[PDB]
């Protein structure tokens, strides 16, 4: 197998993993063992031309700083693979490969996919561009916020915290993700009362709300009857989760959203199991790409908002990954191959986690004014209420946005625009007593 | 935030909220602050009459680590 | 404050977990307990966002793990109402949607689950079962063979299906097809179902006994999916196969249901699974992702061969084994069995064995399964000498001596080797094949 | 069978009837048979392992007062009945048990449905907290009418009555059981014109109302027809007969409600057949069990107030079992076993017959603000006309809600409360005139 004089050609796929040999195993012979235990399973030509419907390892390099480490090459015929099929790609690279036992550790770090197979792809449904002209928002980052706690709530009472919250600026409102039909509140009610709430809010402000609807469900069947139930009260929103529900339920809520008008938001649960340990699983950064062909207009990504050197590039990495067109090699960000989207639409990063005002400066000097940011405690504890609540992280968004279009550093000038802004703002004031500064 | 080898916040000593300041505990304005729009003998300008708000280190969960007191990542 | 109730007692219809931890060096363990029954629920200890009261899980046990100083085991209940009836994805949605990203921890792993019978009783179960299957089939008192084309690929329809028309006619019962093809450029699927089924038809008009193949079913969207079983329908064949973990449990649900209403039968087959159950200390076991499947529906499913498991192994196989099939099980800590568990009346599940296995195998896999499995051979038919047909008369003949013998008061664990030899004596296809495999002694 | 030292798990169905022994008959061994007549039929190990599939008696009572009389007590397998049908649990427990010649009168009293088996049904469509947020209305009962005689009344004269009532203070009108589709009305034109006067009443004063529309048939693809109807005008409640039209129509009605938001009123029609005499039939306790399952909103229980000690507690004791969610043991109220209904919804009770205004204390101190009252002749025989007879029923409820509110007893008080109101209100006047006071 391992042909180090091999030359990739234009229609191959390509992967690398990093190993961790059993103490004698030499490192030449294990790479060209799990070309081989990925593809045929043999190292002969008994059973057969075969020949080019075989993997091969073209290199090998020695990890510094550790000395059992090494990372290796293996490229793929472009015939082996169904068009149109994410289910597929992944059952035929990975199907056994990690309870191979002459290894101790395993781990996929990347994948190169030629244009001559992206093509065959929809993927996102509207993309960037389309989405903010539907909205008609332009410049700054959109807001949201989520109802996280409470439980056991009536339905009445639930569409309630809702109107607060849109009223007082807020863009979006998110769901609970453990919550799809109860006996102490069922699916038909909730949106009925949801819907109500939306349309009062437009009238007072005249701006577009929004509120993602979970629509996951146990079948098929169940899955599109709640995706057609919001399209006759006209929401512009659904949300779905692709870890626990497969791959092939996500690619049918795709299609139809696509012929319906409809934008997508997707949330990543369950996948700590995977991603975590540095030397067993799956890196995050290929199931990103893997959402990208699928289809999806939003996803979670996490804060790096406390972060140190060596971290803050491999998240900053991917992030381009999920939003440019074509991307160079950089090993310092943890990029191994060159990747081209021939004009494939891009997909809006989405922030979370406990943040507050004085963390307004940070986010949007790293992310800039292309992502969402979403709120949990940091809205409903106010002292005053949930609508006054609103208002102050509105205010400070403004703010920032106002004196980087006047050349002022936000990385040093902070503290400052904050202070001097809760100066004319009552709301603003009372949540900066709550909360403290930011060394 | 936590405590000798212990999840628990210090700040509140594990209860998830703290004694408004500004009333001193007492429920009314002592001072005239907001210069000319709270006056100095009205219902507290803060907490309005309950002396006490929530945590920031913990937004209300009483340890640290978690979800509701980290960074996502 | 409930969290952690050295005390509490469980009722009736409550759902209870058992993980263990890894704590960092300075967390005490019965506080780290009490946080993982919160972050797998409210997020919060104190009562300042709530009545609620009623809808946060508990720990109520600690145990130290003898042998490993830094291990320990906690017990978590849920309530009843925090589930929706019939769904398997919000179960584990809930149960574990972020456990595993906490910090004040170094490792986590979930070992075991119960189900009350108030729960069980709102899922439908395995389409037929193991009864209803051998009433169809007319085969008693002796396990099922078959056999895979694994290698191979890159062959047009009309050779690989004489294959299998070699295969089918020397004496075996069903026929595997590999898992990585579904359709592609060198081979599409529904011509290669029509040479599939015209060959099983002129196999099963000969020795007069019934034959299957399983077909593959998976597919890249859900519409796809559902036509081609509705084709292997028509041409009147009855079994097919799927993939449960690549293709997620909301596409299975619905085959399932679509199989139990037409009168289908379903192979499962596992795959990935490596990438969650391999480590000692992080991931799910996968005796959990077994009671999974028995409430999702399926007939057979992809267990292990125990007969190259030494002592301390080979006990967790038998236990879950055990669960897989029986319908009342009892608390065992040595066999990795941390709960009483009942069925009330659901039908059981057929293991598969599998891996490279030959003749001289035979005896210990009759022993230890029993006439309840089945038997799945690789390279050891196809290998022959001579070919397929005669490949198949080998293991066929030697399944039969081995039975024989059985039912005579013969002890198939220390002979085996003798009864085989004297089998090949009046049989040429046996013989030959014990010039290529050899024997253990 | 009579196994005293049995112990009943878990997952067992309870029953509980009286019996008669003909003279000579041992009370022992007439339980025997009555646990074997209703399962397998014999007593011997013939036919037959069979063992499990059979029912067994545990225990006998004698009942105090009357010497040829006794309670018997049957226990039967959870694996006997079918999951989510109520016909095949009547068919299994009394399909030959009353054509016994052995006795001379039976009757059955009360069931216990285990939670392991209450899980598989549906239940009630709505239940009570979600129906009083769709109409909102709190903090009194609800009031309602009937256009009771009349009959050979044109479609456009039906809908001016239903206008007047309407319009005066009313919540709901009701129909008549025997109207379904007759020469003198048909159904398509009256569902019409009742449906013009509601609009025209919900703008006068700003608050929803509604009108029971019957939607009875002879066969199941008509009655589906005129569901439909009622959606497309968008009213709020239809109504159906469900001991003439069967268990298996009623079902199929309740899961049609559930999935386009309707609620459902049960009418209890030909129920005397069955249930008035002391020694044979079936008691009412155990019809409405069955009823909670099937699915319903409202159904009809009866006036209480003209009841002595004795009764009045058998009554209340049967109330509770539609509304409560865990109900304790209580032989002195008529209560056999302990029920626990595992978080379902419940049921809103309907009470009519002749009542009046000098009745109002009365109801409101024993029910509670958690039922409907129906009145026939205390609205359309007011001297001056209908709208005005609404107006004295609406004025004199408000008049005992407020007295509660005070601490002021409704059991004395009464008369005087009423008297004092009808003096600065000549309608209620009027009304005061025609009817008596009540002692």
């Amino acid at each position: 197998y391992y042909t180090p004089d091999y030359e990739t050609k234009d229609t191959d796929i390509l992967a690398a993993f990093r190993m961790t040999p059993q103490p004698g195993v030499p490192p030449e012979e294990a790479g060209a063992a799990v070309a081989a235990e990925s593809s045929t399973g043999t190292w002969t030509t008994v059973w057969t031309s075969l020949d080019r419907y075989k993997g091969r390892c073209y290199d090998i390099e020695p990890v510094a700083g550790e000395e059992n480490q090494y990372i290796a090459y293996v490229a793929y015929p472009l015939d082996l693979f169904e068009e149109g099929s994410v289910t597929n790609m992944f059952t035929s690279i990975v199907g056994n490969v990690f309870g191979f036992k002459a290894l101790r550790a395993l781990r996929l770090e990347d994948l190169r996919i030629p244009p001559a197979y992206s093509k065959t792809f929809q993927g996102p449904p509207h993309g960037i561009q389309v989405e903010r002209d539907k909205l008609n928002k332009y410049g700054r980052p959109l807001l949201g916020c989520t109802i996280k706690p409470k439980l056991g709530l009536s339905a009445k009472n639930y569409g309630r915290a809702v109107y607060e919250c849109l009223r007082g600026g807020l863009d979006f409102t998110k769901d609970d993700e453990n919550v799809n039909s109860q006996p102490f509140m069922r699916w038909r009610d909730r949106f009925l009362f949801v819907a109500e709430a939306i349309f009062k809010s437009q009238a007072e402000t005249g701006e577009i709300k929004g509120h993602y609807l979970n629509a996951t469900a146990g079948t098929c069947e169940e899955m599109m009857k709640r995706a057609q139930f919001a399209r006759e009260l006209g929401m512009p929103i659904v949300m779905h989760d692709y870890l626990t529900g497969g791959f092939t339920a996500n690619t049918t809520l795709a299609h139809y959203c696509r012929d319906n008008g409809l934008l997508l938001h997707i949330h990543r649960a369950m996948h700590a199991v995977i991603d975590r340990q540095r030397n067993h699983g799956i890196h995050f950064r290929v199931l990103a790409k893997a959402l990208r062909m699928s289809g999806g207009d939003h996803i979670h990504s996490g804060t790096v908002v406390g972060k140190l050197e060596g971290e803050r590039e491999v998240t900053l990495g991917f992030v381009d990954l999920l939003r440019d067109d074509y991307i160079e090699k950089d090993r310092s960000r943890g990029i191994y191959f060159t990747q081209d989207w021939v004009s494939m639409p891009g997909v809006l990063p989405v922030a979370s986690g406990g943040i507050h005002v004085w963390h307004m400066p940070a986010l949007t000097e790293i992310f800039g004014d292309d992502s969402v940011l979403q709120f949990g405690g940091g809205t409903l504890g106010h002292p005053w209420g949930n609508a006054p609540g609103a208002v102050a992280n509105r205010v400070a968004l403004e703010a920032c946005v106002q004196a980087r279009n006047e050349g002022r550093d936000l990385a040093r000038e902070g503290n400052d625009i904050i202070r001097e802004a809760s100066k004319w703002s009552p709301e603003l004031a009372a949540a900066c007593e709550v909360w403290k500064e930011i060394k | 935030g936590t405590k000798p080898n212990s999840l628990v916040c210090a700040n509140c000593e594990g209860e998830g909220c703290v004694a408004c300041s500004q009333c001193k505990g007492g429920g009314v304005n002592l001072i005239d602050h907001f210069n000319g729009q709270f006056k100095a003998g009205a219902l507290c300008w803060l907490c309005r009459g309950k002396k006490e708000v929530l945590c920031g280190d913990c937004n209300g969960a009483g340890f640290i680590g978690g979800f509701l007191s980290t960074f996502d990542e």
